[PDB]
């Protein structure tokens, strides 16, 4: 259950989660609403140097998205970032 | 299989932590 990023969030530092939540505010660089988007991982991708296809942006999104909404949010984006990280303990 | 950005090159493009030049990988 979600119950196991509750855990790893909340010993989590003050300081790791502020590092995390300042990324996020730069990730919405693409975003009014404050939300995360295709568009927003759009740009930072081709930064990186990757342009692919939106339909494979849109895919990613959902298997890191429960709801399939097709967009992340803070607390979406935090458990991403968490699992991410664990993937390789 | 092929997979990209594991994570290092996504904490490069953003603060985050500068976790070096790698985390647990060698070489
Ligand atoms: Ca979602």
């Amino acid at each position: 259950m979600d119950d196991i990023y509750k855990a790893a969030v909340e010993q989590l530092t003050e300081e790791q989660k502020n590092e995390f939540k300042a990324a996020f505010d730069i990730f919405v660089l693409g975003a009014e609403d404050g939300c995360i988007s295709t568009k927003e991982l759009g740009k930072v991708m081709r930064m990186l140097g990757q342009n692919p296809t939106p339909e494979e942006l849109q895919e990613m999104i959902d298997e890191v998205d429960e709801d399939g909404s097709g967009t992340v949010d803070f607390d979406e984006f935090l458990v991403m970032m968490v699992r991410c990280m664990k993937d390789d303990s | 299989r092929r997979v990209r950005i594991s994570a290092d090159a996504m904490m490069q493009a953003l603060l985050g932590a500068r976790h070096k030049e790698s985390l647990d990988l060698r070489a």
